[PDB]
RNA sequence: AAAGUUGCUGCAGUUAAAAAGCUCGUAGUUGGAUCUCUCUCGGCCGAAGCGUUUACUUUGAAAAAAUUAGAGUGUUCAAAGCAGGCCGCCUGGAUACCGCAGCUAGGAAUAAUGGAAUAGGACCGCGGUUCUAUUUUGUUGGU
RNA sequence: CGGGGAAUCAGGGUUCGAUUCCGGAGAGGGAGCCUGAGAAACGGCUACCACAUCCAAGGAAGGCAGCAGGCGCGCAAAUUA
């Protein structure tokens, strides 16, 4: 059903899946209700995730993870985890001695939604800090915008 | 090869007015050359000059007059903040009256005065005392 | 100065700054299109068909009576190589010294000329792969030569 | 010629880092050999033990037999030879006795004068020196 | 630490205190109370230090356990009872009446008041719940919870609250052009009409707030107090009005003071 | 510290310490000239998309004291201290600085960057296909 | 140990910051607990390791990088008020 993939039965906490029906209404349409929120910081909740399918607990707009704190960017650099995603963020580092910048990068580790398809290496992300999710993830992804000489 | 234009057409003025020539010939022109010129021409330094207009990067014809002693390029354009100003003379005008550190700021090519009385700062391009 | 001979010569073209077509041309745009067309049919490089044209037919500058140069001209009816007339050269000219090589030993001239010309491809096909005209997987080969040619 | 671009700090910094390597006041202060080598331990002075009485033999041009001192040091055991500053002073100097000792005076060179001694006697069974030639302090013993 | 501090260096106590260096090497280390340990005034600090009915700590400890000082119409005779913004100090002995607000420079003046004055205070809400069994509460500035408040009442609206009996008397909104006091950062006890109120989400606001000789300056929302409603404060005001001089001014009003008398 | 003998400011390398046999040759560093604000809902305005994104610059907020600079004050002077002064009263306990980074709102010169050339490029209207209106079918079943 | 900071000072810098303020760490070395809101506490407890005190030889007690003071170390530092 390319949902059910674990050992346990994945399902969003919030929704019942379990309410007595009539017959009319079973034979009307097998949709499930879906949980979803807005990131609310002038972020736009996509539409893969409000129509979408998939379980996801540290979504931002589907799971239970709430968005306060820094809001940055990267770029995608690795994409060989399972939901999460490595970037990049390079920027300059002024040496007041010599009045001049030696170039420094950070690799950040971001939880990827399953809403977020079509990710490239080298699209710009912007994440927002959550909780700790894992060891070494903190941020999580809100926005995708393509690199600029890509059509 | 030919990097920082303004460097080498600074340095045609000074060693032309150095040799006591009446005229100079600078080529290529640039916009950052025409208006470094100007911020030159309204302290009275190089008299008036004309830009000659070919099909490429033009050329200009700078009367020189006399008064000038060294004009120069700061390269690389540092970040001059609006206190540095005072360090920055200091490193760079022999004096208190006569000298000019231009800047290159949001509001255009200025001289060090006129980017204290905006008040704001910008990138060093030259100096000319 | 050159790139690899340390000589710096000044001899090139000076165009005038008429950039006016002169009143004596009684060739229109068009005339000179179907000029192009039959010089490149007759499997000519865009260098020559505007030496061609510039001896015989009196055009100035293609671009200056047309609005476009050569190289546009032909890439609109499809007239155009795959690869450019520059790299094409470059190729050839590896291929004469490489055979020269193997008919003869002892040029070890003809070997650092090689050596020169293959640096001289390795840059400007960087520069084309660059800006989109070959594609990314293209690589000059000695032996994968002659068959461009 | 030097860079001066604009983003090129990491590279002065590489720079000057390996060229302040070269500069042999920076190697003694900051690799460290001088101090372990060094017979004060990089100290002012030193405590030793009188272990003998020699004569040192002065420059060429100036010939004098100037007396010294062979006193082994007491809080690394290394053996130096020491400076009295005149023959009426060593004859309060005994074999065994604590001597505090210091430099010569041209920060840890030899003389221009005595060839190969860089140690100065200070005190003797804790008077000093000058106390002593003055009349000034006696010493036990 | 393995647990809670209960000492303060006196270099390291808050500088509007007004403490010298060489008394001793401690600060009187307000208790726990309804105000910070930062923005509070202790008993003792204001016993000694600046109202000087007291020469030492002791005699502190004997004035206030006679059972003589109320804050806000309470005996206390812990003497480093954390006092502080607009709290109301009153000594029936002396018959005397306090609120500790701020001079123009950020120290609390020693600003008295009028019997009349001392019945109520002025409290800053600082958040809105609803409770258990559909009870609204507010929670001030100072640690008050008051049950049942008015509808209309929202966070940084300002309640003037009877000490009497603790309930809300009456109520003034957060708008555009109400009297306000700064109560921190660096504008403290500068007073002034609220212009404009720019908003920062999910982040701090800034209040633009100006004098009234024309003079603007900026707030954090944290820092606002709203005093009176329009223009007139509903509280007594030092002798300076929320007007901070600068030094060339206040050179010039002492010269022109020591001049006149002198 | 003199010291420009560690040199960013700001050093040197013919003959004194020191420049590579010669050419090709990753990365990095550096790179000619050129281009002069608006749409909706609510009272001329507020919300919204921003305008390619920057780097740069400025403003605003926020940012322990002590120390440092510095205002006042005859510690007998001074180093200090935070006091004091006037015949109960009158006063002080200022102010500045507080790199960088991060929030805030402006600026658009300089330097990158992108936007249509196999046109599946803009601006309009005529549209056809699929999904989709939360309500204007009193209460409702509704194809 | 890190900062606040100190010396120098045209400016950039260079050297210093064990040390009274702020934050951290430790109580001979490790480790493990109890009680308590709060400790992996040592002027609490329980072991082992290294030292070490008393003894009638069975046993018992220990932790000055607190204030003084002593020995040692050293060029190097105060009164058992």
């Amino acid at each position: 059903a390319d949902i059910q993939t674990e050992r346990a039965y994945q399902k969003q906490p919030t929704i019942f899946q379990n309410k007595k029906r009539v017959l009319l209404g079973e034979t009307g349409k097998e949709k499930l209700p879906r949980y979803y929120k807005n990131i609310g910081l002038g972020f736009k909740t996509p539409k893969e995730a409000i129509e979408g399918t998939y379980i996801d607990k540290k979504c931002p707009f589907t799971g239970n993870v709430s968005i306060r704190g820094r809001i940055l960017s990267g770029v995608v650099t690795k994409m060989k985890m399972q939901r999460t995603i490595v970037i990049r963020r390079d920027y300059l580092h002024y040496i007041r001695k010599y009045n001049r910048f030696e170039k420094r990068h950070k690799n950040m580790s971001v939880h990827l939604s399953p809403c977020f398809r079509d990710v490239q290496i080298g699209d710009i992300v912007t994440v927002g800090e959550c909780r700790p999710l894992s060891k070494t993830v903190r941020f999580n992804v809100l926005k995708v915008t393509k690199a600029a000489g890509t059509k | 090869v030919r990097m920082n234009v303004l460097a080498d057409a600074l340095k045609s003025i000074n060693n032309a007015e150095k040799r006591g020539k009446r005229q100079v010939l600078i080529r290529p022109c640039s916009k950052v050359i025409v208006r470094f010129l100007t911020v030159m021409m309204k302290h009275g330094y190089i008299g008036e000059f004309e830009i000659i207009d070919d099909h490429r990067a033009g050329k200009i014809v700078v009367n020189l007059t006399g008064r000038l002693n060294k004009c120069g390029v700061i390269s690389p354009r540092f970040d001059v903040q609006l206190k540095d100003l005072e360090k920055w003379q200091n490193n760079l005008l022999p004096s208190r009256q006569f000298g000019f550190i231009v800047l290159t700021t949001s509001a255009g090519i200025m001289d060090h005065e006129e980017a204290r009385r905006k008040h704001t700062g910008g990138k060093i391009l030259g100096f000319f005392f | 100065g050159r790139m690899h001979a340390p000589g710096k010569g000044l001899s090139q073209s000076a165009l005038p700054y008429r950039r006016s077509v002169p009143t004596w041309l009684k060739l229109t745009s068009d005339d000179v299109k179907e000029q192009i067309y039959k010089l490149a049919k007759k499997g000519l490089t865009p260098s020559q068909i505007g030496v061609i044209l510039r001896d015989s037919h009196g055009v100035a500058q293609v671009r200056f009576v047309t609005g476009n140069k050569i190289l546009r001209i032909l890439k609109s009816k499809g007239l155009a190589p795959d690869l450019p007339e520059d790299l094409y050269h470059l190729i050839k000219k590896a291929v004469a010294v490489r055979k020269h090589l193997e008919r003869n030993r002892k040029d070890k001239d003809a070997k650092f000329r090689l050596i020169l010309i293959e640096s001289r491809i390795h840059r400007l096909a960087r520069y084309y792969k660059t800006k989109r005209v070959l594609p990314p997987n293209w690589k000059y080969e000695s032996s994968t030569a002659s068959a461009l040619v | 010629g030097k860079c001066r671009g604009l983003r090129t700090a990491r590279k002065l910094r590489s720079h000057r880092r390996d060229q302040k390597w070269h500069d042999k006041q920076y190697k003694k202060a900051h690799l460290g050999t001088a101090l372990k080598a060094n017979p004060f331990g990089g100290a002012s002075h030193a405590k030793g033990i009188v272990l003998e009485k020699v004569g040192v033999e002065a420059k060429q041009p100036n010939s004098a037999i100037r007396k010294c001192v062979r006193v082994q040091l007491i809080k690394n055991g290394k053996k130096i030879t020491a400076f009295v500053p005149n023959d009426g002073c060593l004859n309060f100097i005994e074999e065994n006795d604590e001597v505090l000792v210091a430099g010569f005076g041209r920060k840890g060179h030899a003389v221009g004068d005595i060839p190969g001694v860089r140690f100065k006697v200070v005190k003797v069974a804790n008077v000093s020196l000058l106390a002593l030639y003055k009349g000034k302090k006696e010493r036990p013993r | 630490a393995r647990g809670p501090k209960k000492h303060l260096k006196r270099v390291a106590a808050p500088k509007h205190w007004m403490l010298d260096k060489l008394t001793g090497v401690f600060a009187p280390r307000p208790s726990t109370g309804p105000h910070k340990l930062r923005e509070c005034l202790p008993l003792i600090i204001f016993l000694r230090n600046r109202l000087k009915y007291a020469l030492t700590g002791d005699e502190v400890k004997k004035i206030c356990m006679q059972r003589f000082i109320k804050i806000d119409g309470k005996v206390r005779t812990d003497i480093t009872y954390p006092a502080g913004f607009m709290d109301v100090i009153s000594i029936d002995k002396t018959g005397e009446n306090f609120r500790l607000i701020y001079d123009t420079k950020g120290r609390f003046a020693v600003h008295r008041i009028t019997p009349e004055e001392a019945k109520y205070k002025l409290c800053k809400v600082r958040k809105i719940f609803v409770g258990t069994k559909g009870i609204p509460h507010l929670v001030t500035h100072d640690a008050r919870t008051i049950r049942y408040p008015d509808p209309l009442i929202k966070v940084n609206d300002t309640i003037q609250i009877d000490l009497e009996t603790g309930k809300i008397t009456d109520f003034i909104k957060f708008d555009t052009g109400n009297l306000c006091m700064v109560t921190g950062g660096a504008n403290l006890g500068r007073i002034g009409v609220i212009t404009n109120r720019e908003r920062h989400p999910g982040s701090f606001d800034v209040v633009h707030v100006k004098d009234a000789n024309g003079n603007s300056f900026a707030t954090r929302l944290s820092n606002i107090f709203v005093i009176g409603k329009g223009n007139k404060p509903w509280i007594s005001l030092p002798r300076g009005k929320g007007i901070r001089l600068t030094i060339a001014e206040e050179r010039d009003k002492r010269l022109a003071a020591k001049q006149s008398s002198g």
